RNA sequence: CCGGCCGGGAACUCAAAGGAGACUGCCAGUGAUAAACUGGAGGAAGGUGGGGAUGACGUCAAGUCAUCAUGGCCCUUACGACCAGGGCUACACACGUGCUACAAUGGCGCAUACAAAGAGAAGCGACCUCGCGAGAGCAAGCGGACCUCAUAAAGUGCGUCGUAGUCCGGAUUGGAGUCUGCAACUCGACUCCAUGAAGUCGGAAUCGCUAGUAAUCGUGGAUCAGAAUGCCACGGUGAAUAC
């Protein structure tokens, strides 16, 4: 889906895990009841300087196959319709159509 | 009996009846009751003037109807005056809070005019 | 020494167990009077007993898991049916001759896709 | 930043854009396109420019604008 | 319905007198499907209904019955420009469950407190040939002999 | 002493893992404690049927993770060497605990 | 230390594998002696027992070129690509689907029974302490029939409110805060204090439902850093009526 945007999610995994899986002292550690000196205020201002690319807050989560933003399925990493062309057909095993 | 700006209502219970003052709600008028010792099922009619006395004195530490509707007033002055976005608002009699006006929204803009 | 019958009506399983002697009845370690209350649970209960007019004749330990008020309450009147029926036999006719002994199988349905609660549909208008 | 245990909020470059004019005090109308700072006590008797979104409107400092985040006084839909 | 024909269903008696007809009358009062409140509001104007007047409370009930049942009403067919309410008699099993239809309606519309103490009102009110209900069956009665030309 | 616990997909295939496990607890000689059937989980989704409106027609399907457990008690040093990689099945999870 | 708490038992509820069962099978009557129908016994279940999945040839040249692929047509220093801010949330109005109510078969306060299903690893988070509260701190347990979410609520027992725009109603607004999140003004959720709007059963008209159904009360999940009165699913109480 628009190659573009598909292009932006793998520059935002590349820059999530190189930065908020070791800089994250700043918004976790220097947060709470410390040495309340300028250096917490250090702490806030610093975590800007970093890029715009933070690990939750930018990451759309979208579908494998096609790249569709909306309705994607955590669990098997597709969207709402791939899932059922990665069909019943025998694609995800054990999954059958359900009748309760 | 009367306590700052006025309290008319009788025969209802002391806890329900301070509430006829403008900035004693029910959780103040719970805890005025408890600071001066009276119960709160004791009706405000029973109650002999060796307890209403200490009831004019307890609400003095709580803004009320003689200064608290002259301080939003002057609370709501500040916003309108000042030009901010919750000025404008307030300006125009739309919500302040920042939410639909498409169709809702009828206790603020009023009553449906064409 | 024991009888013995299940009940199981409504998603609440019970376990009976029935003991000649007086008339006292124990459930989940609490007097019928005070576990049930309602007047529709603590009669439904004697309703096979009463009919049988044993009453006064049996002593019931009981154990009921699950489900509500009057879902375990009918579930002890089928389990008290099916303990009589073990250690009396000609009792069958009479006693399912006024119910008791159907396990009166009806449970909560589906939520169903497009319905909005069970079977209602939402509002319908044409334009 | 919108609790007292983390502090109040302005972003790293308005803080050292307004240093430098309090350093040499009023000056030509600062354009900056931060909207979510909040306004400190630092630069009362500036004319700050903020952008609504198509235009850079110069809002006045004030002592009574010393708690509202900076976006309050640009509005960014026009009405009648 | 149109091909199905069917029989009704079977209700317990209520817990206190054993007598299905009161055993409808807390269903037809219970609203939202709690019976519990229900049958507390029935048995609380029964009780007052026997120490005010009459004796017994499942014998109360029926006397109070006996003045609110219809014996003939009206069914309305569309003919031409307009339609005629040609009147039928009904048949006892919809006649009870009528009158007590008509008691519990007409005993939400008093200015009593509660519904215990209106319930109970009405209901000593039928005995008496007097209140809202019986001015219903008068009603229904009335209309009959209005449209029995087009019987 | 140890714990062996089988997920599958499907019960036919994960009673031919749980039933050569007892066999080769039989092969030991004595003391398997026999499979005991845990409760199965089932997770039920709920997907749109077109790539657009009709969001009232929905598809609704269901994965099944059956469950079993053995619970070997005597820890032989031949039952060590013995029970790895011998489940002769492919597709169902292993888990011993000591 | 009356806590399954401990030895201990494989009976019981339950878990999940495999079987038995219901087929107009049996009896009477009606029927063209037939298909079948109306009843009767036994049975947990009686006439496709309840529900679900399953949707024929085709109709609307119905919807989707924005899930995806593809015939043509077109931009290709651009109609491609990157970034900061804003808009998708605008408001004289109109329509649709819903939540909350308009109260006494209710509001509030105290005390206390009974569920089912489901989720969890940059996740669910006990215990204890702190804070009036959202929540903060240290912080066990569990990739799970054990650990967490998680105290279910309508109900029941006691007390008060006596028909008032009311101890109903909770919008709107001023102030004070907490949590995610680079960042909460446009435009988040939630908590504390105060204020208390319309509303006292709704015109023409119109919708759903035949049994564990409508009605009513709560819990869970998907999406999801945060953010549903919507969607999907579970159970508790439980009707009236079909001439
Ligand atoms: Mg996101
Ligand atoms: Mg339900
Ligand atoms: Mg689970
Ligand atoms: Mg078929
Ligand atoms: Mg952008
Ligand atoms: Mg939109
Ligand atoms: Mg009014
Ligand atoms: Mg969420």
């Amino acid at each position: 889906a628009k190659q573009s945007m598909k292009a932006r999610e793998v520059k935002r995994v590349a820059l999530a895990d190189k930065y908020f899986a070791k800089r994250a002292e700043l918004k976790a550690i220097i947060s709470d009841v410390n040495a309340s000196d300028e250096d917490r205020w250090n702490a806030v201002l610093k975590l800007q300087t970093l890029p715009r690319d933070s690990s939750p807050s930018r990451q759309r989560n979208r579908c494998r196959q096609t790249g569709r933003p909306h309705g994607f399925l955590r669990k098997f990493g597709l969207s709402r319709i791939k899932v059922r062309e990665a069909a019943m057909r025998g694609e995800i095993p054990g999954l059958k159509k359900a009748s309760w | 009996a009367r306590i700052a700006g006025i309290n008319i209502p009788d025969h209802k219970h002391a806890v329900i009846a301070l509430t006829s003052i403008y900035g004693v709600g029910k959780t103040r008028s719970k805890a005025i009751l408890a600071a001066a010792g009276i119960a709160e099922d004791v009706k405000i009619s029973e109650l002999s003037e060796g307890q209403i006395d200490t009831l004019r004195d307890e609400v003095a530490k709580f803004v009320v109807e003689g200064d608290l509707r002259r301080e939003i007033s002057m609370s709501i002055k500040r916003l309108m005056d000042l030009g901010c976005y919750r000025g404008l608002r307030h300006r125009r009699g739309l919500p302040v809070r920042g939410q639909r006006t498409k169709t809702n929204a009828r206790t603020r803009k009023g009553p449906r005019k064409p | 020494n024991q009888y013995y019958g299940t009940g199981r009506r409504k998603s609440s399983a019970a376990r009976v167990f029935i003991k000649p002697g007086n008339g006292k009845i124990v459930i989940n370690q609490r007097s019928l009077e005070q576990y049930f209350g309602r007047e529709t649970a603590r009669m439904v209960v004697r309703q096979p007993l009463e009919l049988v007019d044993m009453v006064e004749k049996l002593d019931l330990y009981i154990t009921v898991k699950g489900g509500g008020i009057s879902g375990q309450a009918g579930a002890i009147r089928h389990g008290i049916t099916r303990a009589l029926m073990e250690y009396d036999e000609s009792l069958r006719s009479e006693l399912r001759k006024a119910g008791f002994v159907t396990r009166d199988a009806r449970q909560v349905e589906r939520k169903k896709v497009g319905l909005r609660k069970a079977r209602r549909r939402p509002q319908f208008s044409k334009r | 930043m919108r609790s007292l245990k983390k502090g109040p909020f302005i972003d790293l470059h308005l803080l050292k854009k307004v240093e430098k004019a309090v350093e040499s005090g009023d000056k030509k109308p600062l354009r900056t396109w931060s909207r979510r700072s909040t306004i400190f006590p630092n630069m009362i008797g500036l004319t700050i420019a903020v952008h609504n979104g198509r235009q850079h409107v110069p809002v006045f400092v004030t002592d009574e604008m010393v708690g509202h985040k900076l976006g309050e006084f640009a509005p960014t839909r026009t009405y009648r | 319905p149109r091909r199905r024909v069917i029989g009704q269903r079977k209700i317990l008696p209520d817990p206190k007198f054993g007598s299905e007809l009161l055993a409808k009358f807390v269903n037809i009062l219970m609203v939202d499907g709690k019976k519990s409140t229900a049958e507390s509001i029935v048995y609380s104007a029964l009780e007052t209904l026997a120490q005010r007047s009459g004796k017994s409370e499942l014998e109360a009930f029926e006397v109070a019955l006996e003045n609110v049942r219809p014996t003939v009403e009206v069914k309305s067919r569309r003919v031409g420009g307009s339609t005629y309410q040609v009147p039928v008699e009904v048949r006892p099993v919809r006649r009870n469950a009528l009158a007590m239809r008509w008691i519990v309606e007409a005993a939400r519309k008093r200015g009593d407190k509660s519904m215990a103490l209106r319930l109970a009102n009405e209901l000593s009110d039928a005995a008496e040939n007097k209140g809202t209900a019986v001015k219903k069956r008068e009603d229904v009665h009335r209309m009959a002999e209005a449209n029995k030309a087009f019987a | 002493r140890i714990r062996i616990r089988l997920k599958a997909f499907d019960h036919r295939l994960i009673d031919q893992a749980t039933a050569e496990i007892v066999e080769t607890a039989k092969r030991t000689g004595a003391q398997v404690r026999g499979p005991i059937p845990l409760p199965t989980r089932k997770e039920r989704f709920t997907v749109l049927i077109s790539p657009h409106v009709n969001k009232d027609a929905r598809d609704q399907y269901e994965i099944r993770t059956h469950l079993r457990l053995v619970d070997i008690v005597e820890p032989t040093e031949k039952t060590v060497d013995a029970l790895m990689r011998l489940d002769l099945a492919a597709g169902v999870d292993v888990q011993i605990s000591l």
